[PDB]
């Protein structure tokens, strides 16, 4: 679902995985290094082929707000 | 007489063949005269080539220390630059091509070959130099003509040179000033190995009188082409490809200050600065145009 | 030139039956070698133009205008580009300074085409004045 | 055979299956035909052909799981150099057209389109907003700058480096 | 024009009143003829002038002076002209205007030319370019054409020094720019045997 | 003299001034070698693009004259094609040339010869002996019309332009010429707007002899002269300005980037002897 750009089934089942890898051993103290690192990675996939696109769409297709799509967008100009 | 030197005397020519004056000093042969159409076909197959190396043979004779082109015709071969004697797989070629120009009165031979270095000045290689020992131990007389056809545009001036070797073990007498060019980083070490193993000839130009004529006929209507040449823009990827070994010599001359060849810092800049100096003469060419054609109103 | 629908009509009835042959639905050979040489002269005389105007002018619908435009761009042999949003076509404008050079080149031809003519009708007062260059 | 010719399509692209050895006498069956002229369609790249012998010989086709599993994977395949050669004259085109013309919906063009512009199969952009896409043509004289840009660098570096002997 | 000047000029030298009179509508309803400079000087169409045929000669001079604008004013006394003839006034209107500036927007040819829509002045400058009188391009989105090269129709006797008025302020500005080289190029030289002789100074200091 | 002499045909034929040193040296040579002025014969090579012929080479061709009539060697063409086909692979057989004055029946049966090869050939004549003050050289095309039942060949004149290869100009303005970075830089120019200040005067000089009488008065001539003052400014439009002043300012950047890398040169030079006299090191 990262490959074929569908973000909000596998930030879903991501989320939906989180609680329960959060319980293993030695991949529990990265587990917020690596959610992170997809989320932005997916954010710059999901960005890399239009010049122009609705923030809406993307905060739908990203299971969040368009205020809190707004501010991780910055932080990741600023950035990313 | 203008002409003069038009006239073929094949005797003449058989008896300083069979003398051979230029075995008793290899110093011997120090003018190159080239006929204006030689010229003019060697730089227009120069320019044709591109940024491609392009190759052929010069036919005309011999007069005391001077050697003479009166003509010059391109060879069909791969391998310009990176293969020895490449000019030899044109063999047969060459045997036919002269064959035929006998039969149109074409009564010179060959006296040597010509080929293009575009954009790198006018020197010869390692493979230039093998190719120029080849030819003077089997094909003497012969000499070898290097045009670069990219900084004739650039600098608004014929960028031509006329060489021969010097034979195994010979070393060259103390005098030798050597006129500078900018050699890109890729080509100056070949060029510092080989540099001392051939010499320059002293260059000029002839025409005959109908030429002169006919010249001074076509000025009347070419010089319309001085004032439309926009040389800025022709050949502009020449000097972005200078300014980027610019850069590179730039770095290698940060890299001598560092720590710890001789001043590169120096030979950059008289780079840089010749390199500027084409830019701004295009520019002032530009202008000049401006201030004639467009600054006139009502 | 562009050829016009008119002039074809009458260029068609001259024609023998066997020479109106059609391809596809209807449409000749003839027909569209006019629209693609019409195309093509019409890409010298604009630097761009809009689908309605170049179908107005050829004398076919917009969309058609458009498709053959564009195959003939795909097929090289027509240089251009198009805009769909805006409806236009662009044709290879060669413009800016060498344009500016051109022009010169043109100026100083007709300079060089007027002493010409001077000299031919009047060479006496072509002469006089001659001497008045060396004069100075 | 049948199978042969849907590796020799699933490939990408062998094209010539009864021009081998075997298969040349056999082509000519009427049970096989179907992927004979699925093979030249794919060969040409025509979706309204490959979609008409697909409607034509349906049940030839679709009934066996093994060549409709892969039917979907390669109609896209077919859709994608079409799309190709349909964006080459343009520099702004509508999605819409491109919807109407590969005769495929809307959000499967833009899905299409995003897949294929991020694997470098499509040179350009999309602008979401006015439903188009921009496609990348604007290339001038970049090379000079970028000289420029390394010399001004390197100059920066050496001058530095040049104030750094005095103390 | 220059076989129809031969040609028309025969015939300009035996044709008498109303012969000439129809003549005058004969040449301006022929193609390639924008030039009437000769045929205006003539004494046979000179006699026309403040006679029974005296539109006819205010007619050919709105053809080889005026404008269409010009014949719109006064179409009341000009005779009238057919569709062929106006195309070619309005032809040499756009002549006018190139003469004035390079770049003519659409709406000052629309407002010159009396058109309503944008294709019919398009195909006006067609025919213009078709019939050797204008060169250049059509420009939609700005609205502009782009004029290349436009032939002379006036030939303006009194007028005339105008075009010295430009000749002379061309030659000045040559003369100024000969006179920069020849400055520069002194200067050139000027800065580099200064320099030389400079550095001789210096390389002299290497001794001591 | 029986030519055309009626309607233009192509009207587009540029001539490289490589070709005509060609011609001169081809007659030169065969002067040379019989002590007297010979009639040369070769062919012209180029590109067509469309309506536009450019010619660019040539080369001597091998002749032949039976009784009275002269004969190309075709074999010997066919050769020489074969041979210049594997250098020029771009270029092609675009006609032939030949020395003298105003073409006559010869010109016209070796024309017919060469129409035996390729299709619509041009003709150039160069005349090394000529009495007047303009480049003598033509080019003409060939028509095939009826005059009294009998088709006949004749030729119509061309005109033509010189080619704008900068290294060509540059060789051609060398040579013409033969003999600090900036004197001898711009006198290739200075001679150029001399000579078009010269042109200049001479039309405006005609200008005012018209206007104040006594030099017979041309319609077409000063009509002429007016479409020529029309020209004036050459692009004025804001493009050309923004181009203009965009070439400007990078060859303005580059010198300024130059100049930085010779003051870096000159700081390294002094820092280098400050550390010897002023410090120990
Ligand atoms: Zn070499």
């Amino acid at each position: 679902k990262f490959y074929e750009s569908k973000y909000a089934s596998c930030l879903k089942m991501l989320d939906e995985m989180k609680d329960n890898l959060l319980l293993d051993m030695y991949l529990a103290p990265h587990v917020r290094t690596l959610y992170t690192q997809i989320r932005n990675r997916a954010l710059i996939q999901y960005f890399s082929p239009y010049v122009s696109a609705d923030m809406h769409r993307m905060a739908a297709a990203f299971n969040t707000t368009v205020a809190a799509l707004e501010d991780e967008l910055t932080q990741l100009i600023l950035e990313g | 007489s203008i002409d003069e030197i038009y006239k073929y005397d094949k005797k003449q020519q058989q008896e300083i063949l069979a003398a051979k004056p230029w075995t008793k000093d290899h110093h011997y042969f120090k003018y190159c005269k080239i006929s204006a159409l030689a010229l003019l076909k060697m730089v227009m197959h120069a320019r044709s080539g591109g940024n491609l190396e392009v190759m052929g043979l010069m036919l005309g004779k011999v007069d005391g220390e001077t050697m003479i082109i009166m003509d010059s015709f391109a060879l069909p071969v791969e391998g310009t630059e990176t293969r020895v004697n490449a000019q030899a797989a044109a063999y047969e070629y060459m045997a036919a091509y002269i064959e035929n120009a006998k039969q149109v009165g074409r009564l010179e031979n060959a006296i040597g070959w010509y080929h293009s270095h575009p954009g790198y000045g006018c020197w010869l290689s390692g493979i230039d130099v093998s190719t120029q020992m080849l030819n003077q131990q089997f094909q003497e007389p012969f000499v070898a003509v290097v045009i670069d056809p990219t900084r004739t545009i650039s600098a608004g001036k014929v960028n031509l040179g006329a060489f021969r070797t010097y034979p195994k073990g010979y070393k060259p007498p103390d005098e030798g000033p050597s006129e500078y060019q900018t050699i890109p980083l890729n080509k100056i070490e070949d060029f510092g190995v080989h540099c001392k193993q051939y010499y320059a000839l002293e260059v000029s130009y002839f025409k005959s009188s109908l030429d002169r004529k006919l010249l001074e006929l076509l000025w009347n209507k070419y010089w319309v082409n001085t004032l439309s040449s926009s040389s800025l823009l022709t050949n502009a990827d020449y000097t972005t490809g200078q300014v980027f070994d610019l850069s590179e010599k730039l770095e290698q001359s940060e890299a001598q200050l560092g720590r710890g060849s001789e001043d590169k810092l120096a030979k950059a800049t008289r780079d840089s600065c010749k390199t500027t100096i084409e830019a701004i003469h295009g520019l002032m060419s530009q202008v000049i145009k401006d201030k004639l054609f467009n600054q006139i109103n009502i | 030139r562009i050829i016009r629908g008119n002039q074809l009509q009458e260029f068609a009835a001259m024609l023998m039956p066997h020479q109106k042959a059609t391809t596809a639905d209807g449409s000749s050979i003839l027909d569209r070698a006019v629209i693609e040489h019409n195309l093509l002269s019409a890409s010298k005389l604009y630097n761009n133009i809009t689908f309605e105007e170049l179908g107005a002018l050829l004398e076919i619908p917009a969309a058609k205008a458009e498709k053959i435009a564009s195959q003939m761009i795909t097929e090289g042999r027509m240089n251009g580009f198009i805009d769909q949003i805006d409806g236009i076509v662009h044709f290879e404008t060669r413009e800016a300074l060498p344009t500016w050079d051109k022009q010169i080149q043109s100026l100083c031809f007709q300079v060089n085409n007027l002493l010409e003519k001077i000299s031919q009708t009047a060479p006496e007062w072509t002469a006089q004045a001659m001497e008045a260059q060396m004069a100075q | 055979l049948k199978y042969l010719v849907l590796a020799n399509m699933l490939m990408k692209s062998g094209i010539n299956p009864f021009d081998s050895q075997e298969a040349k006498p056999y082509k000519n069956d009427p049970e096989i035909l179907a992927m004979t002229n699925l093979v030249s369609a794919y060969q040409n790249n025509d979706i309204t052909e490959f979609e008409k012998i697909l409607k034509t010989n349906h049940s030839n086709i679709m009934d066996d799981p093994f060549i409709r599993e892969h039917i979907e994977e390669l109609l896209r395949n077919i859709r994608t150099q079409v799309l190709i050669k349909l964006i080459k004259p343009y520099t702004r085109i509508h999605i819409p057209f491109i919807s109407k013309e590969l005769n495929i919906d809307v959000a499967d063009v833009e899905s299409l389109l995003v897949q294929c512009i991020l694997d470098n199969t499509i040179h350009g952009r999309i602008d979401q907003v006015n439903q188009l896409l921009e496609l990348d043509h604007q290339k001038r004289g970049g090379a000079r700058y970028t000289a420029l840009d390394k010399w001004t660098n390197q100059l920066n570096s050496l001058n530095q480096a040049v104030v750094s002997k005095l103390a | 024009t220059g076989q129809n000047q031969e040609q028309f000029l025969l015939l300009a030298k035996s044709a008498k009143g109303a012969a000439l009179a129809t003549l005058i509508h004969q040449v301006l309803e022929a193609p390639g003829v924008y030039v009437f400079g000769e045929l205006l000087d003539m004494p046979n169409v000179r006699e026309l002038a403040e006679s029974d045929f005296a539109s006819t000669f205010r007619l050919l001079t709105v053809f080889a002076y005026g404008t269409y604008a010009d014949y719109l004013a006064e179409a009341r006394n000009l005779p009238p002209l057919t569709e062929a003839q106006k195309n070619k006034l309005r032809h040499l209107s756009v002549v006018t205007l190139a003469a004035k500036v390079k770049c003519i927007p659409y709406a000052v040819l629309l407002e010159a030319l009396a058109l309503r829509n944008v294709r019919q002045l398009e195909d006006l400058v067609i025919e213009a370019v078709y019939a050797d009188v204008l060169r250049g391009s059509l420009d939609q989105r700005n609205q502009r054409l782009e004029v290349d090269y436009s032939i002379g129709r006036d030939i303006q006797r009194q007028d005339l020094s105008a075009i010295a008025r430009t000749l002379q302020e061309w030659c000045v500005g040559c003369e100024v720019v000969l006179s920069g080289i020849e400055e520069q190029v002194s200067r050139a030289n000027q800065h580099k045997e200064q320099q030389l002789g400079l550095k001789q100074q210096i390389e002299s200091e290497v001794a001591n | 003299s029986v030519m055309a002499c009626g309607v233009t045909g192509s009207v587009s034929v540029a001539l490289h001034p490589l070709v005509i040193l060609n011609i001169s040296d081809h007659w030169i040579r065969m002067r040379s070698q019989e002590g007297r002025p010979v009639q040369v014969i070769g062919a012209l090579i180029g590109k067509q693009e469309g309506r536009n012929i450019e010619v660019m080479n040539s080369f001597e061709l091998l002749s032949h004259t039976v009784e009275e009539k002269i004969i190309i060697d075709k074999e010997y063409y066919y050769t020489k094609e074969e041979q210049f086909k594997q250098v020029f692979k771009e270029l092609e057989f675009l006609g032939w040339y030949t020395t003298g004055g105003p073409p006559d029946p010869s010109d016209i049966h070796v024309h017919k010869q060469v129409c035996e090869i390729i299709e619509s050939p041009l003709f150039l004549k160069l005349n090394p002996m000529t009495k007047h003050t303009d480049l003598p050289v033509s080019v003409f095309e060939s028509v095939i019309d009826i005059i009294n039942g009998e088709a006949t060949m004749l030729f119509a004149e061309l005109t033509y332009t010189l080619a704008t290869e900068e290294a060509e100009r540059i060789g051609v303005d060398h040579v013409a010429r033969m003999t600090s970075t900036v004197a001898e830089h711009l006198i290739a120019q200075h001679s150029a707007i001399k000579m078009l200040h010269s042109r200049v005067k001479l039309i405006l000089e005609y200008v005012k002899a018209s206007e104040a009488g006594e030099v017979p008065f041309n319609h077409e001539i000063l009509r002429e002269a007016y479409a020529l003052c029309h020209c004036l400014p050459v692009l004025s439009t804001d493009k050309f300005k923004t181009d203009f002043y965009d070439q400007c300012n990078d060859v303005g950047l580059m010198a300024y980037l130059g100049t930085i890398t010779k003051t870096c040169n000159t700081m390294n030079q002094f820092v280098n002897k400050f550390n010897v006299l002023y410090d120990r090191q």
